[PDB]
RNA sequence: AAAAUGACA
RNA sequence: AGGACCGAACCGACUAAUGUUGAAAAAUUAGCGGAUGACUUGUGGCUGGGGGUGAAAGGCCAAUCAAACCGGGAGAUAGCU
RNA sequence: GCUCGCCGGAAGACCAAGGGUUCCUGUCCAACGUUAAUCGGGGCAGGGUGAGUCGACCCCUAAGGCGAGGCCGAAAGGCGUAGUCGAUGGGAAACAGGUUAAUAUUCCUGUACUUGGUGUUACUGCGAAGGGGGGACGGAGAAGGCUAUGUUGGCCGGGCGACGGUUGUCCCGGUUUAAGCGUGUAGGCUGGUUUUCCAGGCAAAUCCGGAAAAUCAAGGCUGAGGCGUGAUGACGAGGCACUACGGUGCUGAAGCAACAAAUGCCCUGCUUCCAGGAAAAGCCUCUAAGCAUCAGGUAACAUCAAAUCGUACCCCAAACCGACACAGGUGGUCAGGUAGAGAAUACCAAGGCGCUUGAGAGAACUCGGGUGAAGGAACUAGGCAAAAUGGUGCCGUAACUUCGGGAGAAGGCACGCUGAUAUGUAGGUGAGGUCCCUCGCGGAUGGAGCUGAAAUCAGUCGAAGAUACCAGCUGGCUGCAACUGUUUAUUAAAAACACAGCACUGUGCAAACACGAAAGUGGACGUAUACGGUGUGACGCCUGCCCGGUGCCGGGAGGUUAAU
RNA sequence: AAUUCCUUGUCGGGUAAGUUCCGACCUGCACGAAUGGCGUAAUGAUGGCCAGGCUGUCUCCACCCGAGACUCAGUGAAAU
RNA sequence: GGGAGGGCGCUUACCACUUUGUGAUUCAUGACUGGGGUGAAGUCGUAACAAGGUAACCGUAGGGGAACCUGCGGUUGGAU
RNA sequence: CGCGGGGUUGAGCAGCCUGGUAGCUCGUCGGGCUCAUAACCCGAAGAUCGUCGGUCAAAUCCGGCCCCCGCAACCA
């Protein structure tokens, strides 16, 4: 649920928050925690190459099963959890052999339901099978690119994927990004939609809401000196210079893409 | 006014060692430049 | 197809 | 509960005075702003000069910065004193 | 030696960093000391640091550095795997007193504890690079039990007042004792035991994980403090004598209760919140290869070993960073009395200092302060600076508004001391008694003593009762910026930068982009509700017309056109 | 008007007297819609004006207490 | 000798005049401005009354020098 | 008080672009439809090019003059 925070400070005027009440209050499940270390931007030779990243909180990296490979046996999901390196609430799964994992969380996931995957599994929200055993005109998440690679498509929050047609060996999808692709009928895909849909509905509210996530303040080139960014100069705000990013590229409509060896699997360009 | 020299050994022999000088190509040319000069104490390293 | 207006007694 | 309130430690530097061969190569005195946070601090690491870093002033990089310090080209050049 | 004055959340006491003889005696005043100097952190000579338990060393890792092979690069070299280094973090053990001119948790006395080897026995399946457990972790808030510690009473020792009183509700001092070992309380967490089976813990597993059945309502873990004991010992005021007159040797009484009470302990606990809060070893357990005599493991007993390095001294300063014996800077630990909400402020104790030139005079003028007749901003760029308000309880409080604010709005009333209510109340605390009892560090009942606000009435003194230090000036209209924040170390703190929010555009994952001759890495162990760039800057009502110019995107006919 | 040269535009409020300030007129040299327009309670060591209290800021200075300034003894610089 | 009691004086309680500080309401007045009414042969148009020459009208929204125009739904109080 | 652009029948705008050549829309007038005015239709007139001066010839080429519209007067 989304609720909006009383006016009792200059700054927590504009406050809502999305609030699940089923996520899991206790602490996740240790032996799937690892570490995690901050970089701040900043690569092998110590120089930022990626700028507003650092400070936040720290954070323990869950290991998420992305693959989902247990043909048969069966699981329950014990409990919904929160994980903050992601945007989608993930779910402690328990096998009936005894082993738990992560799993992302479909938006019709209540705890005690049931999942299984493999090729013979039912067709419910949370199984995982081959997009060639998957009916079509389907809505999946999790989707693959290359068979047991592990899955990239569609796994943010609240976002789907749509399946079009079925073409001998490939599969075209519509993206979530307006975008066609083709991609090898052999590759799973989670049946479902991520849930925690109502991650829209939010705003920060204050600078610090944002500060303490790992984000810096970015400075417009229009207030830089013409030394630092193109931009730059100005006796009083003046701009006089085609938009273009600190490097000298062109932004604001100038396409910049390049692969030439994946435009074989691609249908309709995003519009 | 905190000044600019806030001593610390650690941080002088980390940097400023003989074993610093000897790891690195440039620095172990300057060891031989005071080798050369004739100097009493190279490095630092008291 | 276009085609407006006319003091008061 | 609060980038909530008054206010010492702590952090800062808005006004006036003294000091300007000072006690001090930027401080003292009386007032002043923040004080559970985008806070402050100890130790140890990383980024190196047309490079770093910058809540962006051309700021800061050992009292030095519209391109550091040291050595070398080097007894550069100087229609100028 | 006697007075006076100052600090007393320090100008006192102890450390890490840093410094390196500055420490203690004797000896000297040429030079250093902003003066003289018998003095010194000065010259010269001699002396001084004692560790199984405190640290370093050592075992284990973070950020990160190095990196056999390796990948890449004109040469140098760059990145990185197995490994190996790196504490600012994790891993065994000592306390009280006495003593030196100088060291002492280190020497002496008294009482302890920890980890290894060996030996004697009594039991025994032991066994790792692997499986598991634990080490192992956030911010806020709230009480509850205690301790340090302090006040009072008792007890003991001493005293009867330089000037009116002072044999008593009178005055002064003391009333201290550790680690360890037993006990397990206030409390806090969890149900335990056994039996059968299993696709998981890369192999195995009696261990974790999971699935069933019975059984009992109990068990276990954690835990400040208290009480025994250490301790018929030490300590102890003060008396006795030597006094080299510095101190030394001898003896030694009381050594108990109440109340108040922490920011320290239970608390790595409990409740709650979103921003979801290190790793590895030590330690417990399971097995593989392997050994089943052995070897090895468990417990008791006796003995041996615990090596090497630091240990003086200053440590908010005259011994460190500032060229100086410099009005500056420097992280951590301890926290007494009265008044106080307080670690502010005022006066003090323990303790430490009077800041390394003085003595005179009492002009101008400058610096820092006190009071001022009448007028009260008339000065001035401008109320700059001074002046002024300043506390707790209660009454009362507008326009506007995002309903939170505005607001401590403004403006007012009471405030000391004594007595009565009440020979100190409400409340907190709680001894003997008394009963029950799972009989203990119990449970009810029980009100002695102790402590103790607040209020009303009456009286009383001063010019004045928040009397001292400490301690808001207040309203009206208006531009800019929504707000808290950041900025030109050293003339600019703002209307500038940032910000939550909005929009355009790029980006399908070997993502766009960036660092890099390349390998590679950040983006991200992220996947279009995500990520990058650009512009605007909360919220409300809005965002009109122009594609001629300059870019950008799409087009594929026609023209012009490079190497070959 | 942070924008308006002529300009102290003109009218009104405030003052004995108001180039500043508040309200209005539109004759916009040379405002104007995300190099955003117009509003906006709260906030501000921000800019402008007004009032109450208060006062040596002032008419106009007077006195007093301290450290200097002056004399004696010691040591003893500097710019030029 | 005086005592009880009373008066004067002082003192406290109640309260009139008066002085403050904030509001509420009412009456006049105010640069400039919104709509309304009346007035003479003014200017621009012609919206409505007939099928008023685009049927009229109601609600709502946007646009325009003005009557008005257009979108969406609704009524007949519309001619043929 | 420097440098530009400009003065054309009643209004607005060309023709000055290398010297003979004056046009477009509106407006004025005379008729026409109409009960009548607008509207519409048919016909007409109107400038010698701001002025004063300098080749076969001048709206044009040149100078002064009159007026208007602009820009620029800055560093201290
Ligand atoms: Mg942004
Ligand atoms: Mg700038
Ligand atoms: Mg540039
Ligand atoms: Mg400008
Ligand atoms: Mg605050
Ligand atoms: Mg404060
Ligand atoms: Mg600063
Ligand atoms: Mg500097
Ligand atoms: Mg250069
Ligand atoms: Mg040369
Ligand atoms: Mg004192
Ligand atoms: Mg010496
Ligand atoms: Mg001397
Ligand atoms: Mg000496
Ligand atoms: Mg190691
Ligand atoms: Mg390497
Ligand atoms: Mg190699
Ligand atoms: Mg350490
Ligand atoms: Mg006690
Ligand atoms: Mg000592
Ligand atoms: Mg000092
Ligand atoms: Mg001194
Ligand atoms: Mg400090
Ligand atoms: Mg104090
Ligand atoms: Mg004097
Ligand atoms: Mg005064
Ligand atoms: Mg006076
Ligand atoms: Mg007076
Ligand atoms: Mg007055
Ligand atoms: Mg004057
Ligand atoms: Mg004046
Ligand atoms: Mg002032
Ligand atoms: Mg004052
Ligand atoms: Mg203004
Ligand atoms: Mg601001
Ligand atoms: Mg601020
Ligand atoms: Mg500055
Ligand atoms: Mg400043
Ligand atoms: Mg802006
Ligand atoms: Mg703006
Ligand atoms: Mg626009
Ligand atoms: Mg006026
Ligand atoms: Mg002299
Ligand atoms: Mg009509
Ligand atoms: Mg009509």
């Amino acid at each position: 649920a989304v609720v909006k925070c009383k006016p009792t400070s200059p700054g927590r005027r504009h406050v809502v928050k999305v609030v699940n009440p089923e996520l899991h209050k206790g602490k996740p499940f240790a032996p799937l925690l690892e570490k995690n270390s901050k970089s701040g931007g900043r690569n092998n030779n110590g120089r930022i190459t990626t700028r507003h990243i650092g400070g936040g909180h720290k954070q323990a990296y869950r290991i998420v099963d992305f693959k989902r490979n247990k043909d048969g046996i069966p699981a329950v999901v014990e409990r919904l959890e929160y994980d903050p390196n992601r945007s989608a609430n993930i779910a402690l799964v328990l096998y009936k052999d005894g082993e738990r994992r992560y799993i992302l969380a479909p938006k019709g996931l209540k705890a005690g339901d049931q999942i299984q995957s493999g090729v013979d599994a039912a067709i419910k929200p949370g199984n995982t099978l081959p997009m060639r055993n998957i009916p079509v005109g389907s809505t999946v998440h999790n989707v693959e690119m290359k068979p047991g690679k592990g899955g990239q498509l569609a796994r943010s929050a609240g976002t789907y994927v749509q399946i079009v047609a079925r073409d001998g060996a490939y599969v075209t999808l519509r993206l979530r990004s307006g975008e066609m692709r083709k991609v090898e009928a052999d590759c799973r895909a989670t049946l479902g939609e991520v849930g925690n849909a109502e991650h829209m509905l939010r705003v920060l509210g204050k600078a610090g809401a944002a500060r303490w996530r790992g984000v810096r303040p970015t400075v417009r080139g229009t207030a830089m000196n013409p030394v630092d960014h193109p931009h730059g100069g100005g006796e009083g705000r003046n701009f006089g210079k085609h938009p273009v990013t600190p490097w000298g590229v062109q932004t604001k409509g100038k396409k910049t893409r390049s692969n030439k060896r994946t435009d074989k699997f691609i249908v309709r360009r995003r519009s | 006014m905190k000044r600019t020299f806030q001593p610390s050994v650690l941080k002088r022999n980390r940097s400023h060692g003989f074993r610093a000088r000897m790891a690195t190509k440039n620095g172990r040319q300057v060891l031989a430049r005071r080798r050369a000069k004739g100097r009493a104490r190279l490095t630092v390293s008291k």
